[PDB]
């Protein structure tokens, strides 16, 4: 079974997950969702999603 | 001749089939949203 490793100029839409989290409010630690981080609280907060 | 690539998933004007197409970079971005406009 071949896995074709091709960067080209088209756009790359193969990745891969790895491990488990669970962040709770008043601590205060990174994240990652699908490529963007940042370092602080993580609450269960009150906001709007669509 | 190629299947390069593949995906499967009153009449008063009742809603509305509107799709804006573009490119970007050769990847193509299809946009659906059939809004209902009974004007």
């Amino acid at each position: 079974v071949v896995l074709s490793f091709e960067l080209l100029h088209a756009p790359a839409t193969v990745c891969g997950p790895k491990k488990s989290t669970n962040l709770v409010k008043n601590k205060c630690v990174n994240f990652n969702f699908n490529g963007l981080t940042g370092t602080g609280v993580l609450t269960e907060s009150n906001k709007k999603f669509l | 001749n190629n299947c390069t690539f593949e995906y499967v998933s009153q009449g008063n004007f009742k809603n509305l089939r509107e799709f804006v197409f573009k490119n970007i970079d050769g990847y193509f971005k299809i946009y659906s949203k059939h809004t209902p406009i009974n004007l």
